């Protein structure tokens, strides 16, 4: 008298906080509860009253022949650290599973546009041992944090989460079993420009800018020799930058604009030379002070397409 | 500015819903939080929203009698008081989180209202 | 059916190892539960201990052994020792040692002069209020001899809060349970970022003004530089101390007012020799002073 | 990069069609496609696209084995093999390229959308 | 900086009780780092009580057995010592000392500003 169907199983997921992303192994911590509900044979409890059995009473019941499915998270990173974890089991059948879990996921992030990236924080739900045909999801609910104020959070979370329910179909696997269920949910941020525009953006403008003015020495010498200084100017502020940037196989837009200065100062070392010895007349080249922004500004503009 | 409403005088066991305008610089509800005090006592924690979504925070002496709600369209919370009891008399206020790490503690809580007297016979 | 009434005592021995980017602390204390069960017979009728892998013995026989969630804990905290009394009563005492990391809100904008709380906060896993409901909560933590060699200077004894929360995602009266929270107030000691930090920084800051008092525009221009790039060198040094933030606090700030201040300047020296050899402009020796201290009094206004 | 849909047409209910989306520019692979669909009044729904892992073929929910994708990188192109139709099919399936993203199942990640081919089941 | 008074000893038969005092006077913030010590003529100034690291717990010597109790006062800058059930064997005069710095409530050496002390005598 069997029933052979698969079991529908109902999750929630309640993420209390998600942080410490690490960018060149594109990884980030999700603290979090898991809830899985399914409906088994029903049974008798102690008083026709649900039962609770917190953790390792858990292994008990699983040996008495309690079927306690494991779901894996697909992009986890090593085994997550789960707290708690508790089973209720009501009269009627039903089988409740909650557990707290802290895990390192994984997935494709892009920061080239950097500060001003946006990612997509996914968590992907399958069951590790189990087909759709004896183990498939039937709904996905997932609860956020209640925000205050954004302005001092690193990440600004953008409209409610995404979920979906698909299934995925391994060629490496009876007929119709190599098909397991899965839950993908998506967390939509967007990072907070701000610390990175006045710390590192703008001193940098100033630098490239204050660069500029080399033009209006009045002495070769002195034009030729200032341009080191603000080399020199430029090279120590790429190492405060990387110092405290996070490390990247690809350029960011703050590496570009250090490259536009490297440029900048290299490009009039080579008019302050060429002005003073092709001629002998110079002063008046020197007068690109207004020419030589514009054409910086002007690629400056080509590099933003 | 935060303005409360819905006190009065009501008989032991009977019901009110207290309402808070909130105006300005709010993005949420979520930052707003009930208290009372009572003549010669200290203000007290009543009730406010939780840090998860879904769970609400309130004080011990609730048990169930109070629930607060919120209206992100006019921008307000209301907290509907049932059961009421002549404990539970006291000015009503309502406070604006600012800050700091503990919601059930007033000294992180500012742009007090003038507060809605509750008084239970 | 009453709840139980479980009274908690949590000792804090140490709190140190914040993580300013993750909002993150650890807290090393013990944590006592006791509650009142059936009573039982005991060995010579007197209390009896029971410890660490032994307790397991006793819950598999149906001994109740609530679990006590930390809410606000990051990962499974490190439990070390502990142990059962069981009184022949009924009461039930559970102890144990523990080391967590523990997340709340921590602003640091006004650093270093910020004030952080630092919180615990314990509620049952699976018991609600109708089941499960703490009592009373008592704290006890360090008696500190002097608190200059300590990062953290604690202000007031630890506060206490018992609470119900209720989640609307449990659907009668069975969706509220029962939170401890305790807080620990302390500002942090400034006396080390004062001396080595700010000050140094105001130094640098105000040497920059000295351009002005060099009598040709040849000096005052290129010293300008050399300034410039003292701020810079001074921007990794800052910043391979300080925390890491995702926003500016007030040092940032002074070091921003340094970029413009000195921007500023060769702006001017530059104005100032191409106007009408105007050194009555380049006499802004106390216009500039006075400019800076200015915008830097707005800048402290949180 | 430009992608054109085909193997559309009418059939009746348990038939079976064979769609094929052609891609012509700058291409890295064919794992990067993706078979959507959009009936009249319905948004444009994920149908079909590879798995992250090898051998792993991501599907919507209302497919229950009856399609199967299938690709020759040689030739540059996917195949979606249909069988046992349903009236609920009936949809234009177009054919998008992910630009990106980490959300394989999101159409928001996909461009590059082709003309769109009609199936039509009766 | 500080200076430490103590009083309060005396003759006593032996099962007797006293209550030594120490008064604290100035650059002192908290009485945390107050302890008493003894020492008889013929041996060493050995360590008594003082108050431990964790709140609501005191450190004594081995040979106090719970006879004695530390109090404290920190509103008025002084601790008690409540001794009872006196043996011949707590014969000594009582020192009171602030700890200056190491982190071992125990030894002496961490303690300064001793005080001129206060004679505890016990006969039979
Ligand atoms: C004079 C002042 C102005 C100078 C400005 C210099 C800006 C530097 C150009 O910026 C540079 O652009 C090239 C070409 O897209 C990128 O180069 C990259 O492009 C794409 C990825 O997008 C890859 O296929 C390519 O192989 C790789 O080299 C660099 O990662 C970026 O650093
Ligand atoms: C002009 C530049 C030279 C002037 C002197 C230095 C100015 C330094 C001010 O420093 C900068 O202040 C601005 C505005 O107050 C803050 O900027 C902030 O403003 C608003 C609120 O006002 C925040 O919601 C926002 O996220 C952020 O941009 C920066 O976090 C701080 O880095
Ligand atoms: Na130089």
């Amino acid at each position: 008298p069997v029933d052979a169907r698969p079991v529908d199983v109902s999750v929630s997921i309640f993420i209390n906080k998600i942080y410490g992303v690490n960018t060149l192994e594109q990884t980030y911590k999700v603290d979090g509860y898991i809830v899985a509900q399914w409906t088994g044979k029903p049974r008798k409890t102690p008083g026709d009253k649900p039962l609770i059995v917190e953790n390792t009473q858990i292994e008990r019941w699983i040996n008495n022949g309690l079927w306690v499915p494991a779901l894996e998270f697909i992009n986890v990173v090593g085994s997550p650290d789960t707290g708690n974890k508790r089973l209720m089991l009501f009269p009627d059948g039903r089988v409740i599973y909650n557990a707290r879990f802290l895990g390192s996921f994984s997935n494709d992030m892009d920061f080239r546009l950097f500060p001003f990236d946006r990612q997509q924080f996914v968590l992907e739900l399958e069951p590790f041992s189990y087909n759709n045909q004896q183990l498939r999801f039937s709904d996905i609910q997932v609860y956020t944090e209640n925000i205050d104020n954004e302005e001092i959070d690193e990440w600004w979370i953008r409209g409610k989460a995404s979920t979906h329910i698909s299934d995925i179909r391994y060629d490496h696997l009876q007929p119709n079993q190599n098909e397991f269920s899965r839950i993908t949910v998506r967390i939509d941020a967007v990072r907070n420009p701000s610390y990175y525009l006045w710390s590192f953006i703008l001193p940098l403008g100033l630098i490239i800018a204050a660069s500029w003015s080399v033009f209006w020495l009045e002495s070769f010498s002195e034009r030729l020799q200032t341009s080191f200084t603000c080399m020199l100017t430029v090279v120590a502020y790429a190492f405060y930058t990387s110092n405290i940037l996070p490390r990247l196989p690809y350029t960011t837009v703050i590496d570009q604009m250090i490259i536009a200065g490297y440029g900048s100062i290299f490009a009039a070392i080579l008019l302050i030379i060429f002005a003073h010895h092709r001629q002998a007349d110079d002063l008046l080249i020197q007068r690109s002070r207004l020419a030589f922004p514009l054409g910086f500004l002007a690629i400056g503009s080509v590099l933003v397409i | 500015q935060l303005q409360e409403s819905g006190g009065g005088l009501v008989q032991a066991g009977g019901s009110l819903r207290l309402s808070c305008a909130a105006s300005g610089r709010i993005f949420s509800t979520n930052v707003m939080g009930w208290f009372r005090q009572a003549p010669g006592k200290e203000r007290e924690f009543v009730a406010t929203v939780g840090r998860i979504g879904g769970s609400t925070v309130y004080a011990d002496f609730v048990k169930g009698r109070f629930t607060l709600s919120r209206d992100n369209a006019k921008n307000m919370v209301y907290l509907q008081m049932n059961s009421l009891k002549p404990e539970d008399t006291a000015v009503y206020y309502c406070g604006a989180r600012i800050g700091g790490s503990d919601r059930l503690a007033p000294e992180n809580y500012g742009y007090w209202g003038q507060g809605t007297q509750v008084t239970v016979s």
